[PDB]
């Protein structure tokens, strides 16, 4: 839904972002890629993390996030769409992912699609992008098994 | 029907006639400006759910 | 007889309300005269008492 992020990004007025500090365990974050080019090394969207494997090894992630402040908090995440089986075991070790994000009033559900898209920029792969709202008084909670690409802030 | 060209469905729907049905076999390549549909309308081929 | 929903759970770990980490989903279903309505469940079906 692109029109819709695009109005309440629109009506916001601005992009004030804070760091918080998610407890991701067993895994390698950091992810680069070849066509996101910064400066002249490989890089990646600033405001999301790309979670692969380590050591082959994905362990499942069980992540929470209280709302102690007096404002409403915008999460911006996403899922990664691998073109290949073999592309998903070697960048997440499990043959298909579950993405779960709720909070007390509202959850989503996504699984990932595996097939061939045409190459933009030699990639036949792609992201989705979703978010979430958090209230006062509120928690949100990330269960993910994999195909994750995680927020960095809100 | 003299100013606007009209093209007359009776016993197939715009998405039959699209689809391929076989009462809608006089339809193919086809043009108009205002498709009429009749309350008669029905599907005689394998059935499908448009989402 | 003119419509189909086909659902399948979500299985996850959700904030507690009242010491209860798992949730329902509701749906609805309107069947006109004439018409037959067909459930089939293979689990996690939250069955209607009646209409
Ligand atoms: C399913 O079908 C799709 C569509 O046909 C198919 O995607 C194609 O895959 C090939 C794999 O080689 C792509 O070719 C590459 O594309 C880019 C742009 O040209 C370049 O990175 C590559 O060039 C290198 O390789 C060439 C061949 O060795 C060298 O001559 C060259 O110097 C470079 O080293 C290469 O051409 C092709 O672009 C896509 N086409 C699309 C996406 O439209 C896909 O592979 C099929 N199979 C699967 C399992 O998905
Ligand atoms: C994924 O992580 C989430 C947290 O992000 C986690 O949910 C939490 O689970 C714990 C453990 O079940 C819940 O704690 C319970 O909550 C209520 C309120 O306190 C009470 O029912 C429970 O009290 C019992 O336990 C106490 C400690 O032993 C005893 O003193 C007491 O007498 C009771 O026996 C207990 O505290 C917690 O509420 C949730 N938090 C949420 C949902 O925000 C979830 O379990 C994880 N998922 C996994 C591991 O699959
Ligand atoms: C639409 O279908 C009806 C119903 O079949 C057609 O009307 C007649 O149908 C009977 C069989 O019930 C045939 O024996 C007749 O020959 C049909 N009448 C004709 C061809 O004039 C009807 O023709 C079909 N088409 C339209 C435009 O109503
Ligand atoms: C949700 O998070 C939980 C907690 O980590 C995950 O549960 C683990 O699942 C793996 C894979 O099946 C098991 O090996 C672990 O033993 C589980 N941990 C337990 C039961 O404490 C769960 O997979 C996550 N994902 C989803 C989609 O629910
Ligand atoms: C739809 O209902 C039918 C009722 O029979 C289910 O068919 C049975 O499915 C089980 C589980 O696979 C088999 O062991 C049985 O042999 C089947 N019975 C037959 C073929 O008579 C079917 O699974 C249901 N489907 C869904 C999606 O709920
Ligand atoms: C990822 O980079 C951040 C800084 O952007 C750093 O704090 C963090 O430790 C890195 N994670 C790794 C290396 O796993």
């Amino acid at each position: 839904d692109y029109a819709s992020l695009r109005s309440l990004v629109a009506s916001s007025g601005t992009l004030e972002f804070k760091n918080e500090s998610f407890n991701w365990t067993g895994v390698k974050q950091n992810g680069t890629s070849s066509a996101c080019i910064r400066g002249s090394s490989s890089s990646f969207f600033s405001r999301l993390n790309w979670l692969t494997s380590l050591n082959n090894i994905y362990p499942a992630q069980n992540v929470t996030m209280p709302n102690k402040e007096q404002f409403d908090k915008l999460y911006i995440w996403g899922v990664h769409h691998p073109d290949t089986d073999k592309n998903q075991i070697s960048l997440f070790a499990q043959s298909s992912g579950r993405i779960t994000v709720s909070t007390k009033r509202s959850q989503q559900a996504v699984i990932p699609n595996i097939g061939s898209r045409p190459r933009i920029r030699d990639i036949p792969s792609r992201i989705s992008i979703y978010w979430t709202i958090v209230k006062p008084g509120d928690i949100l909670l990330i269960n993910s098994t994999g195909n994750l690409i995680a927020p960095r802030g809100y | 029907g003299s100013p606007h060209q009209i093209l007359d469905g009776g016993n197939c729907t715009l998405i039959d006639a699209l689809l391929g049905d076989p009462q809608c076999d006089g339809f193919q390549n086809k043009e108009w400006d205002l498709f009429v549909e009749r309350s008669r309308a029905n599907s005689n081929c394998y059935p499908y759910d448009v989402p």
